[PDB]
């Protein structure tokens, strides 16, 4: 399974070569490749089967990860008051992290994690980075907050589920506030408009059986006209008038954007719209995609964007696209009428070795060697990691299985649209937009065989979900609870 | 000494409103006395939602001590205009605020908007500072997307004229030769030379183009940024790979710039993405069987940390 799959620590180590030509990004990347080839070089190989003696041992430090994250449920210093907007975040890179560690909350910490959240939930719809009566909602934080109440919440009156639909009508009209003419979103009343917010406004809208065809309407063109002439996505396009006469990405391809973008796209494709969504240039991104995994020299983690440095958050934004572009790629191939495509033997020796904060100490995952460890690249390397370890895929015959099992008879109050025409045109369209929104949701898996847990299987973590990077046992029950099915 | 709000003349008419987390809220961060402090007042100034100077003032004392605070710069916009500020001053002190080191997506965007309600009839002032910026990072996210937005914004205005967008070129021309590396010049310039809905096309410029391209992966062969932009350009245009592979091949071991006799020093053989360009132009020839040896070569010998990707491409020639 590993045929294609070279380790770091098997292949020849060289820099990026100059041509005789320095630059300020050639000074950067080779002090970088000196900081990660010495660490991996201090290290034995994780794919020893008696470590090396008088070598750093790089088996993942699940415990120090933990005791890393356990500051969130006491207090953070004062230095966190620039991440004061973000504490939902704080909430979900440390819950998620820990259900990736496989270390359980106890049912009085879920609790307060819940209560916490519900008072950032503000009554006119949409939850904000910190209390309702101190912040204004946001697109982030309600992601952010939403995904939180999926892993930490339940169906029982103190669970806030029960809170989340009730506001369904509310946070859609947030939404639709949030809503332009050409298919983008702002994050906030006044806010910027971006991919982000796209992104995190599909997975909730989705989750909660909250979409419609008016809240869609150029969502697609928008997302597609952010892809660059590189292949990946950039943070916006900009619509120019003679609707928009034509629109223009706004920026390089980023992965962060990129994950996003691809992210969105998928989850509209899920749409029974006709001719929607908008198609995007799946071969461009998927290539794209691979070019961002670093030399051995870098450790085989991901750049965030062409000539810039390797970093380990990208194993969760860049890494966690290659799924979705695969699939969209299998589509058109399918659509026109086996080795894994990126190292992912690499790109855990990168979370292992250089990813890791360095042992007996705070704990943590990091940028890279030289930055400390901090919540979100904890999570986002954790989540990567993931990614890299279980082989996942968008299975057709899992998605026609859930089409089989669907009841359209269950379902919460259909959300009131904000204008006369924007809802679905009759009661079949509508349920037929459920029943293929929820099937497609449920339809990624691990595929059997397609385990690779570099190091041994102490090292395993467990599986995310791709697009919505939430456990599989947290994403069913939880879509399952605001759709009524079983 | 720090003095209490609750002790200043200018303040005692406002009871201050403390921040409702609940009883024992998870991730909470030790505030210090003069943050908590100020958001209790602003608390206090937003429920009764007052536009007064003390509460600007107040917004800025807050965004300085936080400036990812997109509520309160939601809040301070308002005041702006509710006040018919002079949005000019703003401008000048959002100049500050990038000297001291105060950035986030909120302050970039505050920015914006100060531009857009603006609405200066010549946004040349604004271009250049957003070039001077770029100094202490030439590859600052938020700012490449910024100056898109204002070059994409005026000019559906009517505003940009052909002298500024031939400086603008210009410019970015100076900013590839000090770096050639610089991914974020070179997304610029396909804006300026390529997307913008006001650029040329013709056989000059297609030309021009071209060698421009090759001039600069000749001067930096190993540069993924100048082959993502030439492998873009053709594939934009509909351009036949073949006839540029002799500027090609020497990378892989007639009008259009070609390698230097001796190749720089350095420039150890062949280059991946050279090698894709071959396997590629077999393709565009119905060569594929040619195209496989190149793809197979690529997985398992020169560009072995894509193995899988080049393997998946080797298949799919059969
Ligand atoms: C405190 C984390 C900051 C981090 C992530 N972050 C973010 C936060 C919430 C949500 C979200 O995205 C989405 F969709 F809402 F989940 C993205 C940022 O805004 C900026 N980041 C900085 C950084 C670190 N290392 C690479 N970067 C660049 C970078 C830029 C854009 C993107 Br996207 C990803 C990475
Ligand atoms: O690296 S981790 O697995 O996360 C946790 C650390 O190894 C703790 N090691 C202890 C040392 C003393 C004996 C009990 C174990
Ligand atoms: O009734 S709702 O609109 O849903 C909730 C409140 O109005 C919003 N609270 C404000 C948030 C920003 C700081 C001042 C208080
Ligand atoms: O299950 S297997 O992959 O065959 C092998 C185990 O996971 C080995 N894990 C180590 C055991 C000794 C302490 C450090 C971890
Ligand atoms: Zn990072």
């Amino acid at each position: 399974a590993t045929e294609f799959t070279p380790s770091v620590y098997s292949l020849v180590s060289k820099p990026l070569p100059s041509n005789s030509r320095p630059s300020a990004t050639l000074d950067e990347q080779a002090e970088t490749e000196d900081l990660i080839s010495q660490l991996f070089d201090l290290t034995a190989d994780p794919n020893a089967l008696v470590s090396e003696h008088g070598k750093r041992y790089s088996g993942l430090r699940k415990q120090e990860h933990t005791q890393f994250l356990a500051s969130s449920f006491f207090q953070l210093p004062g230095k966190f008051v620039s991440l004061d907007a973000s504490r939902p975040w704080l909430v979900f890179w440390t819950v998620h992290s820990l259900d990736l560690l496989g270390v359980a909350l106890d049912q009085g910490t879920k609790d307060r994690v819940v209560s916490t959240l519900l008072h950032f939930l503000s009554p006119k719809g949409g939850f904000g980075g910190g209390p309702a009566n101190s912040q204004i909602p946001h697109l982030l934080p309600t992601y952010a907050s939403v995904c939180s109440l999926a892993i930490a919440g339940n169906d029982s009156s103190t669970g806030g589920w029960k809170d989340l639909a009730a506001a369904r009508q509310s946070i859609y009209e947030f939404f639709m506030r949030c809503k332009r003419p050409d298919g983008g979103f702002v994050v906030c009343e006044g806010g910027e408009v971006d991919v982000r917010g796209t992104y995190c406004l599909l997975v909730v809208a989705t989750l909660l059986d909250i979409i419609t065809p008016e809240l869609l309407h150029n969502v697609d063109k928008f997302v597609s006209a952010c892809q660059t002439y590189e292949g990946g996505f950039a943070c916006a396009s900009f619509p120019f008038p003679s609707e928009p006469s034509c629109r223009v990405s706004m920026a390089e391809a980023h992965g962060g954007y990129t994950s996003c973008s691809l992210n969105s796209h998928f989850l509209l494709t899920s749409v029974p719209l006709p001719s929607f969504p908008l198609s995007i240039d799946a071969n461009a991104a998927l290539r794209w995609t691979v070019l961002q995994q670093g030399e051995p020299i870098e450790g085989g983690g991901f750049r965030g964007r062409t000539n810039k440095l390797v970093d380990g958050c990208y194993s969760w934004w860049v890494g966690g696209g290659a799924p979705v572009a695969e699939e969209l790629v299998r589509r058109e191939k399918s659509r026109k009428v086996i080795p894994p495509i990126f190292n992912r033997v690499a790109l855990q020796e990168f979370t292992l070795v250089a990813a890791q904060q360095d042992p007996g100490s705070t704990g943590g995952l990091r940028d890279k060697p030289g930055k400390r460890p901090d919540q979100y690249h904890t999570c986002n390397n954790l989540s990567g990691l993931s990614i890299a370890q279980h082989k996942m895929s968008h299975s057709p015959s899992t998605v026609s299985s859930n089409r089989l099992k669907f009841d359209a008879s269950k379902g919460l109050p259909a959300v009131k649209p904000v204008a006369p025409g924007g809802g679905w045109k009759n009661e079949d369209e509508r349920q037929n937009a459920r029943r293929e929104i929820w099937a497609n949701a449920l339809g990624w898996i691990e595929e059997e065989g397609g385990e690779i847990i570099v190091g041994g299987k102490d090292n395993r973590i467990n599986t995310t979900t791709p697009v919505f990077n939430i456990l599989g046992l947290r994403l069913k029950p939880f879509i399952n609870y605001f759709y009524c099915q079983e | 000494t720090y003095i209490p709000m609750s002790q200043r003349r200018s303040w005692a008419d406002v009871k201050p409103i403390m921040q409702d987390d609940g009883p024992n809220p998870v991730v909470p961060i030790m505030y210090s006395e003069e943050y908590k402090d100020a958001m209790d007042y602003f608390r206090a100034i937003a429920a009764k939602e007052e536009k007064s100077e003390r509460a600007l003032e107040l917004t800025e004392i807050i965004v300085r001590m936080n400036p990812a605070h997109y509520t309160v710069w939601q809040y301070r916009f308002s005041l702006l205009t509710s006040l018919n500020k002079s949005l000019e001053d703003e401008l000048r002190l959002m100049n500050e605020f990038a000297v001291q080191n105060l950035k986030s997506y909120q302050v970039w965007h505050h920015r914006l908007l100060l531009l857009d309600r603006i609405s200066p009839q010549d946004p040349v002032s604004e271009i250049e500072y957003i070039h001077g910026s770029l100094l202490p990072d030439p590859k600052n996210y938020h700012t490449w997307a910024y100056l898109h937005w204002l070059y994409s914004h005026f000019s559906t205005l009517g505003r940009i004229s052909e002298a500024q967008w031939g400086s603008e070129l210009d410019w970015c021309n100076e900013m590839l030769r000090v770096d050639g590396r610089n991914n974020s010049a070179w997304g610029w310039r396909w804006y300026l030379r390529v997307s913008r809905p006001g650029a040329e096309t013709s056989s000059r410029s297609l030309q021009d183009e071209l060698i421009y391209i090759l001039k600069s992966i000749h001067l930096i062969p190993h540069n993924v940024s100048a082959w993502n932009y030439l492998r873009g350009f053709l594939k934009h245009f509909s351009l036949p790979l073949v006839p540029i592979l002799p500027a090609i091949l020497p990378y892989t071991a007639f009008g259009f710039p070609m390698p230097s006799d001796p190749l720089p020093e350095d420039t150890p053989l062949p280059v991946p993405l050279a090698l894709e360009y071959l396997a590629d132009s077999f393709i565009e020839q119905n060569r594929v069987d040619d195209a496989a040896k190149v793809f197979e070569k690529l997985s398992s010998e020169y560009d072995q940390m894509r193995a899988g990707y080049w393997e998946f491409r080797r298949r799919e020639c059969a």
